[PDB]
């Protein structure tokens, strides 16, 4: 139609930079929460791929 | 209800007396756990309450008629004797708090008195060559002696410069032979961190110094001991690893 389709929708010139990440307060280091044992199968936080 | 008897249950240990003086509270302040916004160390430490919590008798000193005085030096007494020092000795970081009951009966026809004391950070100094001239520095067995315990090189000087003409500023108790016949003091965890090696560092040094001498007649007992009993209380324990020792 008019106009063309694939000047309406594209994003040329799109100004702002999209955040993967915000920024949070830290005013004091992070407090650490209390934990206890954990024997499951799934949830392996140690294990990560560098 | 009376003053003088008293009774101390801790774990499986039980000490009675029947002619004591009231029980000091360190500095007005009973012993606790560590909290939450005191302590630094992240791991979970280990609380083993009763096994560890309980009276330990380490020692026993024959109180002479010219004995200069002893000391003991804290918690070095006990990292060899019993579940406790188990404890001290897999792990870096400790914490507690002890009662100490020093004991020692005699007759009615005796007389002196001793002078229990706890003194934190008892730092002990050496007699500079004899003439000042000398930077020498205390053996191993002088500072940590543990078990048995040291006799005073000097008992007027502390052994440090101090005098012990004002050592009832710490947490005093006497033991005058004519009224009492047992002291008993409860310290918490004097220290300007939450948690120490136990084996590195000792938080206080016990003091028992006779300052008024024994002295009996030609009676029928000449051997008065002096015996030191101590307890835990509220132990903490972390950063586990191998066995270590002094």
């Amino acid at each position: 139609g008019d106009r063309v389709a694939d000047v309406i929708e594209s994003s040329i010139g799109d100004s702002v930079s999209r955040a993967l990440t915000h920024a949070l307060p830290a005013p004091t280091g992070q407090n650490t929460q209390v934990s206890s044992h954990r024997l499951d199968t799934g949830k392996v936080p140690a294990l990560q791929a560098a | 209800y009376s003053d003088r008897v008293a009774q101390l249950t801790i774990g499986n240990s039980t000490i009675t007396t029947q002619e004591a003086a009231n029980i000091i509270v360190g500095y007005g302040e009973w012993p606790s756990y560590c909290s939450d916004s005191d302590a630094t160390a992240v791991d979970k430490p280990t609380r083993p309450d009763v096994s560890v919590n309980r009276f330990y008798t380490l020692d026993t000193k024959l109180w002479e008629k010219s004995s200069k005085g002893w000391y003991w030096k804290f918690p070095d007494v006990l990292t060899e004797t019993g579940v406790f020092g188990q404890n001290a000795q897999f792990h870096y970081l400790y914490r507690s708090g002890f009662c100490i009951h020093v004991q020692c009966n005699a007759s009615k026809f005796h007389q002196g008195a001793l002078l229990v004391a706890v003194l934190p950070e008892y730092v002990i100094g050496t007699v500079a060559g004899g003439t000042g001239t000398e930077d020498s520095h205390p053996p191993y067995k002088q500072t940590q002696p543990g078990a048995d315990g040291f006799e005073l090189q000097h008992p007027y000087v502390l052994d440090a410069g101090i005098p012990i003409s004002q050592l009832t500023v710490c947490p005093h108790q006497w033991i005058n032979l004519r009224t009492n016949n047992c002291a008993t003091i409860i310290v918490p965890y004097i220290n300007a961190l939450p948690f120490d090696s136990a084996l590195n560092h000792c938080n206080f040094g016990l003091l028992v110094v006779p300052i008024s001498p024994l002295d009996y007649d030609q009676g029928a007992t000449p051997v008065i001991p002096i015996t030191i009993t101590l307890a835990p209380m509220c132990s903490e324990f972390a950063g586990l690893r191998q066995a270590v020792t002094q």
